[PDB]
RNA sequence: UAGAGCACUGAUAGGGCUAGGGGGCCCACCAGCCUACCAAACCCUGUCAAACUCCGAAGGGUCCCAGGUGGAGCCUGGGAGUGAGGGCGCGAGCGAUAACGUCCGCGUCCGAGCGCGGGAACAACCGAGACCGCCAGCUAAGGCCCCCAAGUCUGGGCUAAGUGGUAAAGGAUGUGGCGCCGCGAAGACAGCCAGGAGGUUGGCUUAGAAGCAGCCAUCCUUUAAAGAGUGCGUAAUAGCUCACUGGUCGAGUGGCGCCGCGCCGAAAAUGAUCGGGGCUCAAGCCCAGCGCCGAAGCUGCGGGUCUGGGGGAUGACCCCA
RNA sequence: UCCUAAAAGGUAACGGAGGCGCCCAAAGGUCCCCUCAGGCGGGACGGAAAUCCGCCGGAGAGCGCAAGGGUAGAAGGGGGC
RNA sequence: UCAACGGAUAAAAGUUACCCCGGGGAUAACAGGCUGAUCUCCCCCGAGCGUCCACAGCGGCGGGGAGGUUUGGCACCUCGAUGUCGGCUCGUCGCAUCCUGGGGCUGAAGAAGGUCCCAAGGGUUGGGCUGUUCGCCCAUUAAAGCGGCACGCGAGCUGGG
RNA sequence: CCCCGUGCCCAUAGCGGCGUGGAACCACCCGUUCCCAUUCCGAACACGGAAGUGAAACGCGCCAGCGCCGAUGGUACUGGGCGGGCGACCGCCUGGGAGAGUAGGUCGGUGCGGGGGA
């Protein structure tokens, strides 16, 4: 039996896989947030951030914002440009949101 | 007495129609089906009467994915 | 007698008659059984007839188990009509015995009740039978 | 090693792929005996009408 | 008792060639062991006979060993009804589940008005040790009717066995008997004819 | 798909459990109690399905690489014929698990091989693809006592029915080979001997039912032994006999099961017949050998023709396939 | 559409069974959200079955309509433009 | 609803025993053939009848065959022709025997029957009705048999159907 | 070694039962001012938070009641080659070889990246 959650979430990611681009994957928990760049066709993870990793402040939605600056700085390095954004089960709206916009003002091309 | 029975349908012809391995161009048909008992991979687009046909030129190649169902890919060349 | 009381389609193709039985090859209920050895469409007459034969020699007394229920409906054409203009009108149903299949069992009753009642049963048949007793081969099964 | 191959009953009556069979073999009329390198193909063949055929091995 | 079998070892022996011999084939193993093996026809028949699936037969090996084992599967040849193929069962020190046969004693109450005591089950399986393997498991049914019944929960189990069927697996009853009388009301009931299952439109 | 299986769609017999009714007590004061009654759902045991499938072969199809030089394949064009098929084998459907029936599939053969050998004779069953010649040789199917070419060939067994040389259910001390049981010199079986008896002319039971007109009964006494009875018998009775024990004879006897070959069941119309004569440790039937005969198949020998390859250079003619 | 059809395609009969000659302006495009039938228990009128709550429930519901295939990791239910 | 759905014209129904030609045994009616559902006959089983008794005489429910005289199925020779019902004449054959002969069982006292077995040598009438075959009827009889031979026989006759 | 993400195998991974984990992570949780939201409901979604709890959910262990997996041997069936029956059908050779059932197995395995630990 799956849950309305789980469901969204294959939802969503189905038709992202469709389009054969790298996907940003994020995760939002009730504290931090985490994103990372997957490549599916090798089952393999090429840049991760992250607010755990990088120890940031309070609000949330401005941490998610730094974090995506982060990602898509990391990500100009090793040669990535063109991504599709994962929002997983997570309406593309507040945090999640601001993470995109903060990879957008990076670079990243989405 | 008569009969009531005597009436078919012309058959359809369908089914697979580039097994793996077999080379393939762009746009070859693939898979000739009603609904989806081979679904689309790699390098392999669905049509409305659900025809699978080769996006690239390639090599066909099945993949029978368990509870995930059959798919048909093509391999670049 | 014996028919279904309903069914998906009202007439079947003929189809054939080869190997042996596909199971109930070994008593499971009564004493004796009554075993076929050559195949053939057993009619809901013939069974109703064996079944009734057994109950009238054992008068009172006993358990008759029969192991064939006639499903397959039989067809036949109006009498003195040509071929074609549609296929038959279902006149009975038989049930299909193959070689080795025990059509009858029975229970609770002598041994030598048993041989006679199986013996008049057999003869109401079409086909040559043999009776058997329960050995531990179908004990064992 | 090799197979010497020696017609000894008639095709005719048997299916158009024994036949064959035979005309890859290089069998034509009977009593005909031929010595064929001995690899799985031709081995195949040979096995394909070997109630049709008498087979011995050499060299 | 305890019942003994002379028993043979095969190979690659086609098994028609060994059934023409007057021997018939088998296979002997546990989860440790497995080995194609043979006996005579004629003596595994008149073992066999009495002990069944239910009483151990030692297996007399030409190697000289000596395995106590349990008649697991027989295979029969359909058309003949003749044994075609026997799988022995090497018994170790662990338990095991078998089959114990079953004696009704005393005669029912019902049989005694006419019917007939239908025997459902004439053994019952047991998950018990190979060293308390008992001979037969009574069972009172004397106090039986036309036509009450019988279940596995009503069985007394000796000490070490233990019930390996759900305790709702009736076992015994007691039937009406045939009856000629029945054969008029029988034979002029009416049975209508058959009504197919409406396809399409119609439900 | 074959087979198999019951998880789905349906069928399905018995049992268990158990909504629902039927029926019976007990009530209209609304519930209760009993069901050898029909019976949903569910479980157990056991099954069935072209239009059911949790399963699932052998095969079949296609692509790749490789063998494969064949009156093979691929491209372009000229010229047709055919578009009534038929028998057989397998898979099915229709039919009646009928038709030298009918309609498909795969194959084959006749068609067009009514050319040849076998099958008595006979398009399609068996053998086998006929270029021409030979008073040569070897085989195929099939045959080897005479017609009629070649064994009255060798070794073992069965059959007595001319079975062989047309058929079924079913029936039988025909006969033979394997096994399985008992009972038997604690004297069996067969015959011949006596005994075969009491409660009891027993009951659910009725108008005669005394062992022997149906059932829901078979219990005891005296016993060496005797069923509250195998059959004949009686309107019932009576009688006779069996199972049964004792005696007499002294070594075998009776009841089952599997396999081989014969017997009956077996009546149709001009004259009979296995093709004929004729055959009985076969000239029949089964198992195993050796030899021979046997076709237009194969071979030897000569020749023609076409195609290819050498000659030679080119239709000059010869050799080879 | 299914069977016959002999596991590629195709395959006949006056063989076995059914349907079509329409419909939808959303029953179309896209984005976002949601998951059935059924069984048990509980609940005014309210019942076998109206709507409500809880638990079990991989699909037996649904998908305009015949049948088959397909299908909730949506092709089903709802909304926005 | 060119639905006769690859759709002869924009536009179309019947009758012929008054009939004709070109063809077909590629296709029916007669007969033969194959088949044997049907039909006729004979068996198997022994429920049950027969006061008593399964089998003198009978045989529920069912089962297996034989014959090729019925009606059919199929469409194989014959449509550049195999005359089709019934009669008359003339026969011949089969035997599932009507009579005559020889038997067994009998619910066979005798006389007379019933049933089955063997037997095809010979025999098996005259008339009323109706085209009839068949059948019914009259008067007899040892008996008034059933079938095959292109439903025997029109280069033998008849010609009522 | 633990946890959090995200794939692959496609139930040997599941149902059920018992036990364990909150430092970290995750979850529930405190609020509903702001963004966003309910055909009603801050349940869901969403935002700001960090008092509490591992009660639920999740993760991790153990159990074979159910579920799932499942040999070997034999058998059915069959491509090819032969016989037998008047037929329904039945055998032999050679190669292939099930399904059911038996023994038994299973309370998952593994890739990549992060946070913590030795
Ligand atoms: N290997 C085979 N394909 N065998 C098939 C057996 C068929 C054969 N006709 C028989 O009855 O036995
Ligand atoms: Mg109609
Ligand atoms: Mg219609
Ligand atoms: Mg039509
Ligand atoms: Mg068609
Ligand atoms: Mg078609
Ligand atoms: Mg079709
Ligand atoms: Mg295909
Ligand atoms: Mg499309
Ligand atoms: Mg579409
Ligand atoms: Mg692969
Ligand atoms: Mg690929
Ligand atoms: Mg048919
Ligand atoms: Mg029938
Ligand atoms: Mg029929
Ligand atoms: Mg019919
Ligand atoms: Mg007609
Ligand atoms: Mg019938
Ligand atoms: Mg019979
Ligand atoms: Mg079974
Ligand atoms: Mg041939
Ligand atoms: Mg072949
Ligand atoms: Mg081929
Ligand atoms: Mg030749
Ligand atoms: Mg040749
Ligand atoms: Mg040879
Ligand atoms: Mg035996
Ligand atoms: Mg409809
Ligand atoms: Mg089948
Ligand atoms: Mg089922
Ligand atoms: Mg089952
Ligand atoms: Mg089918
Ligand atoms: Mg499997
Ligand atoms: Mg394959
Ligand atoms: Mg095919
Ligand atoms: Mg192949
Ligand atoms: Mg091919
Ligand atoms: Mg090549
Ligand atoms: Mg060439
Ligand atoms: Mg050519
Ligand atoms: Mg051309
Ligand atoms: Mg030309
Ligand atoms: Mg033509
Ligand atoms: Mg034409
Ligand atoms: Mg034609
Ligand atoms: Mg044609
Ligand atoms: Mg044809
Ligand atoms: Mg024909
Ligand atoms: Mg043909
Ligand atoms: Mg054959
Ligand atoms: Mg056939
Ligand atoms: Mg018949
Ligand atoms: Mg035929
Ligand atoms: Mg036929
Ligand atoms: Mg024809
Ligand atoms: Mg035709
Ligand atoms: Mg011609
Ligand atoms: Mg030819
Ligand atoms: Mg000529
Ligand atoms: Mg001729
Ligand atoms: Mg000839
Ligand atoms: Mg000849
Ligand atoms: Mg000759
Ligand atoms: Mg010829
Ligand atoms: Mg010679
Ligand atoms: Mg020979
Ligand atoms: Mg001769
Ligand atoms: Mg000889
Ligand atoms: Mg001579
Ligand atoms: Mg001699
Ligand atoms: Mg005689
Ligand atoms: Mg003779
Ligand atoms: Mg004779
Ligand atoms: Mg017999
Ligand atoms: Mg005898
Ligand atoms: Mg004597
Ligand atoms: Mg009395
Ligand atoms: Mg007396
Ligand atoms: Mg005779
Ligand atoms: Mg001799
Ligand atoms: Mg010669
Ligand atoms: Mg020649
Ligand atoms: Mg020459
Ligand atoms: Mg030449
Ligand atoms: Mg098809
Ligand atoms: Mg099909
Ligand atoms: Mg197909
Ligand atoms: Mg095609
Ligand atoms: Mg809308
Ligand atoms: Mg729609
Ligand atoms: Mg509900
Ligand atoms: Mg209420
Ligand atoms: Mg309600
Ligand atoms: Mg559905
Ligand atoms: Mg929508
Ligand atoms: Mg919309
Ligand atoms: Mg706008
Ligand atoms: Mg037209
Ligand atoms: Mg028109
Ligand atoms: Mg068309
Ligand atoms: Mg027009
Ligand atoms: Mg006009
Ligand atoms: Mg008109
Ligand atoms: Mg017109
Ligand atoms: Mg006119
Ligand atoms: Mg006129
Ligand atoms: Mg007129
Ligand atoms: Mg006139
Ligand atoms: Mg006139
Ligand atoms: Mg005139
Ligand atoms: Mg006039
Ligand atoms: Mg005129
Ligand atoms: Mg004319
Ligand atoms: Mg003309
Ligand atoms: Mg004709
Ligand atoms: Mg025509
Ligand atoms: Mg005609
Ligand atoms: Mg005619
Ligand atoms: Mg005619
Ligand atoms: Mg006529
Ligand atoms: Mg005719
Ligand atoms: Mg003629
Ligand atoms: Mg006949
Ligand atoms: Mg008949
Ligand atoms: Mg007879
Ligand atoms: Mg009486
Ligand atoms: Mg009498
Ligand atoms: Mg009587
Ligand atoms: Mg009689
Ligand atoms: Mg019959
Ligand atoms: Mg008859
Ligand atoms: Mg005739
Ligand atoms: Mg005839
Ligand atoms: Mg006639
Ligand atoms: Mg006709
Ligand atoms: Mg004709
Ligand atoms: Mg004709
Ligand atoms: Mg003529
Ligand atoms: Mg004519
Ligand atoms: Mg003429
Ligand atoms: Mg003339
Ligand atoms: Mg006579
Ligand atoms: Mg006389
Ligand atoms: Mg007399
Ligand atoms: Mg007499
Ligand atoms: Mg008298
Ligand atoms: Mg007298
Ligand atoms: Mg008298
Ligand atoms: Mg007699
Ligand atoms: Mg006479
Ligand atoms: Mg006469
Ligand atoms: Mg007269
Ligand atoms: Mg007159
Ligand atoms: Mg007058
Ligand atoms: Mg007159
Ligand atoms: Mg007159
Ligand atoms: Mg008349
Ligand atoms: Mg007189
Ligand atoms: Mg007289
Ligand atoms: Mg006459
Ligand atoms: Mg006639
Ligand atoms: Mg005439
Ligand atoms: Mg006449
Ligand atoms: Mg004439
Ligand atoms: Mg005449
Ligand atoms: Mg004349
Ligand atoms: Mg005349
Ligand atoms: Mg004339
Ligand atoms: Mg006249
Ligand atoms: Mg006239
Ligand atoms: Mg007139
Ligand atoms: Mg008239
Ligand atoms: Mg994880
Ligand atoms: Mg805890
Ligand atoms: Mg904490
Ligand atoms: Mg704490
Ligand atoms: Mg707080
Ligand atoms: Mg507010
Ligand atoms: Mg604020
Ligand atoms: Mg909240
Ligand atoms: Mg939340
Ligand atoms: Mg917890
Ligand atoms: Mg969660
Ligand atoms: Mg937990
Ligand atoms: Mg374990
Ligand atoms: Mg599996
Ligand atoms: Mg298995
Ligand atoms: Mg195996
Ligand atoms: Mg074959
Ligand atoms: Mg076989
Ligand atoms: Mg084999
Ligand atoms: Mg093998
Ligand atoms: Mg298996
Ligand atoms: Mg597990
Ligand atoms: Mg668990
Ligand atoms: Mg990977
Ligand atoms: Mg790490």
């Amino acid at each position: 039996r799956l849950t309305a959650y789980e469901r969204r979430k294959f939802r969503v990611r189905n038709r992202i896989k469709r389009t054969g681009r790298l996907r940003l994957s994020v995760f939002r928990s009730l504290k931090h947030i985490y994103a990372q760049i997957i490549d599916d066709e090798k089952g393999v993870t090429l840049v991760s951030a992250s607010s755990l990793a990088l120890k940031l402040k309070g609000n949330k939605t401005e941490v998610a914002r730094q974090v995506g600056r982060a990602l898509a700085e990391k990500a100009l390095a090793l040669g990535i440009k063109q991504v599709a954004f994962d929002r997983g089960p997570y309406k593309y709206h507040g945090r999640v949101k601001a993470l995109a916009e903060g990879a957008r003002e990076g670079g990243l091309e989405f | 007495g008569s009969t009531k029975n005597g009436r078919d349908s012309q058959a359809k012809r369908l089914g697979v129609k580039r097994y793996e391995g077999q080379v393939v161009r762009a746009g070859n048909i693939l898979v000739r089906q009603r609904g989806t008992r081979f679904k689309p991979g790699k390098n392999v687009g669905m049509g409305r009467d659900f025809t699978l046909f080769a996006l690239v030129d390639g090599v066909v190649e099945f993949q029978d994915r368990g509870r995930l169902g059959r798919y048909v890919h093509v391999r670049p060349l | 007698m014996l028919m279904p009381r309903r069914m998906k389609y009202r007439k079947q193709q003929r189809g054939r008659l080869k190997g042996a039985t596909k199971g109930g090859d070994y008593v499971a209920f009564g004493d004796f059984g009554l075993v076929a050895l050559e195949p053939a469409w057993i009619t809901a007459q013939q069974i109703e007839a064996a079944r009734v034969a057994m109950v009238r020699h054992f008068r009172r007394g006993g358990k008759i188990f029969i192991r064939i229920f006639p499903d397959k409906p039989y067809t036949k054409k109006p009498l003195e009509v040509r071929m074609g203009k549609g296929k038959g009108n279902v006149e009975g149903y038989v049930a299909v015995v193959k070689p080795g299949r025990v059509m009858f069992e029975v229970a609770g009753v002598t041994e030598e009740q048993a041989m006679e009642a199986l013996r008049i049963a057999g003869h109401k048949l079409p086909i040559k039978t043999k009776i058997v007793r329960r050995d531990a081969y179908d004990e064992a099964q | 090693p090799r197979l010497k191959v020696k017609l000894v009953k008639s095709p005719i009556g048997y299916p158009k792929d024994q036949k064959a069979a035979l005309k890859a073999l290089g069998l034509r009329r009977l009593q005909q005996e031929r010595v064929l390198e001995d690899t799985p193909a031709i081995r195949g063949n040979v096995e394909k009408v070997a109630h049709l055929v008498r087979v011995e091995v050499v060299e | 008792m305890e019942y003994r079998l002379k028993a043979y070892y095969r190979e690659g022996e086609k098994p028609s060639a060994l059934r023409r011999a007057g021997k018939l084939p088998g296979v002997m193993y546990n989860r440790h062991l497995n080995r194609k093996v043979y006996v005579d026809l004629v003596e595994f028949d008149k073992v066999f006979r009495q002990a069944s699936i239910h009483h151990v037969i030692v297996l007399e090996l030409p190697d000289g060993q000596s395995l106590p084992t349990l008649v697991r599967q027989v295979n029969l040849d359909k058309r003949r009804r003749r044994p075609e193929h026997v799988d022995f069962f090497v018994l170790s020190d662990e338990p095991v589940e078998m089959y114990v046969p079953l004696r009704f004693v005393g005669t029912p109450a019902g049989v005694r008005a006419g019917g007939v005591l239908q025997e459902i089950h004439r053994d019952i399986l047991v998950k018990v040790s190979p060293r308390n393997i008992p001979e037969f498991i009574e069972v009172d049914v004397s106090g039986l009717e036309i036509g009450d019944s019988l279940h596995a929960s009503d069985l007394k189990l000796p000490p070490g066995v233990e019930l390996a069927v759900s305790p709702e697996e009736t076992i015994a009853a007691v039937v009406p008997p045939e009856d000629v009388e029945k054969l008029a009301e029988e034979a002029a009931a009416e049975v209508a004819e058959p009504e197919v299952i409406k396809k399409g439109k119609e439900e």
